């Protein structure tokens, strides 16, 4: 079993510098060459650069070359990227990706991307408010989640064990702060004879927030 | 030598086939071994492979996809578009200067449907912070063209609002949306009734759901 695993979100200031790392399992690390794709919403994906993890050869895009280093230790099998000089269009999520051959020719397996936000505002926890209906066979719940920075914030309903019926809404920067929201539709048979709770996780700030939502009045 | 990719948008009926282009400004074929791949990505997932070297059909991939093409021209083919085949479809070079496409975005067309409207008051919690939020969800239409007025006591509001859309959904490939109507508190108090309108094409009279803080 081939596994990419890559590091979480990083919050950074204009002009410095990060790095994110790309550890790989499952085969011989040294052997293959490693790529780094940039993703920002309206650009599509983009090539930065690949390495040779046996001897740390590298090449790197024109358009990158200054502005990312590759680098590998091949004792650990983990590969790292670091960004200098950060602006706003630095702000995107990074993946690292292997490079087959034999079997295939190309880029099987991705890790799951390292987001990265360039900004100078300070970090803040998610509110998470219960939305319950005021005053039908199925009820419609939600979660209000609001007054974050950075992004991302991920979202589940009793803990994952319901799944169907839910709607989660993009994440909107509105003067340093996002919001978000989620609903989740259910039989009435089952609320609120049954628990529905959001969980709501926020890895930038190390927290997590649970909402049980209750009939009003 | 860049990819252009055609077209940015392709919008396809279930049942119907899809086919996007890809064009390298300079010859990169050595028919030998020709490094032209297509890659997928759904929203919130990874990039994944679809077709290496043009024809090549990786593992666990559907057998409606498929690779052709010579010269400077490749073919990405979709035989019998399915409603979990939505996404942003990517060509890529894995020769001399990697270089990806524009990439194309695959969207399902469809029957029209009205969306379910739930309104949902202040929560406790925030009021006693000092703020009031109302939110609105207008869940499973389509078309995705749809518009939201607020409504406090009658008059129409229209500072202060966040909306968001959701991307297709890949099981009944329709469209769902959330209006925020944020109020301080005080504001929110002086004012009893709120209304959430949607004007969807699959009506000329809009789908009405509010509310009143008195009950």
């Amino acid at each position: 079993e081939v596994q990419l695993q890559q590091s979480g979100t990083v919050l950074a200031r204009p002009g410095a510098s990060v790095k994110m790392s790309c550890k790989a399992s499952g085969y011989t690390f040294t052997n293959y060459w490693m790529h780094w794709i940039k993703q920002r919403p309206g650009q599509g994906l983009e090539w930065i650069g690949t390495i040779y993890p046996g001897n740390s050869d590298t090449t790197y895009s024109q358009k990158f070359k200054g502005k990312a280093k590759l680098t590998a230790v091949t004792s650990t099998s983990t590969a790292y990227m670091e960004l200098s000089s950060l602006t706003n269009e630095d702000s995107a999520v990074y993946y690292c990706s292997r490079r087959n051959y034999g079997s295939s020719y190309a880029m099987d397996y991705w890790g799951q991307g390292t987001s990265v936000t360039v900004s100078s505002a300070k970090t803040t926890p998610p509110s998470v408010y219960p939305l319950a209906p005021g005053s039908n066979s199925m009820v419609t719940l939600g979660c209000l989640v609001k007054g974050y920075f950075p992004e991302p914030v991920t979202v589940t309903w009793n803990s994952g064990s319901l799944s169907s019926g839910v709607h989660t809404f993009p994440a909107v920067l509105q003067s340093d702060l996002y919001t978000l929201s989620s609903s989740v539709t259910v039989p009435s048979s089952t609320w609120p004879s049954e628990t529905v709770t959001c969980n709501v996780a926020h890895p930038a700030s190390s927290t997590k927030v649970d909402k049980k939502i209750v009939p009003r009045d | 030598v860049l990819m252009t990719q055609t077209p940015l948008s392709l919008p396809v009926s279930l049942g119907d086939q899809a086919s996007i282009s890809c064009r390298s400004s300079q010859n990169i074929v050595h028919s030998g071994y020709t490094y032209l791949e297509w890659y997928l990505q759904k929203p919130g997932q990874s990039p994944k492979l679809l077709i290496y070297t043009v024809s090549n059909r990786f593992s666990g991939v559907p057998d409606r996809f498929s690779g052709s093409g010579s010269g400077t021209d490749f073919t990405l083919k979709i035989s019998r578009v399915e409603a979990e085949d939505l996404g942003v479809y990517y060509c890529f070079r894995g020769s001399h200067v990697p270089t990806f496409g524009g990439g194309t975005k695959l969207e399902i067309k469809r029957a029209d449907a009205a969306p379910t409207v739930s309104i949902f008051p202040p929560s406790s919690e925030q009021l006693t912070s000092g703020g009031a939020s109302v939110v609105c969800f207008l869940n499973n239409f389509y078309p995705k063209d749809i518009n939201v007025k607020w409504k406090i006591d009658g008059s129409e509001r229209q500072n202060g609002v966040l909306n968001s859309w959701t991307d297709q959904d890949s099981k009944d490939s329709t469209y769902s949306m959330s209006s925020t109507l944020t109020l301080t508190k005080d504001e929110y108090e002086r004012h009893n009734s709120y209304t959430c309108e949607a004007t969807h094409k699959t009506s000329t009279s809009p789908i009405v759901k509010s509310f009143n803080r008195n009950e």
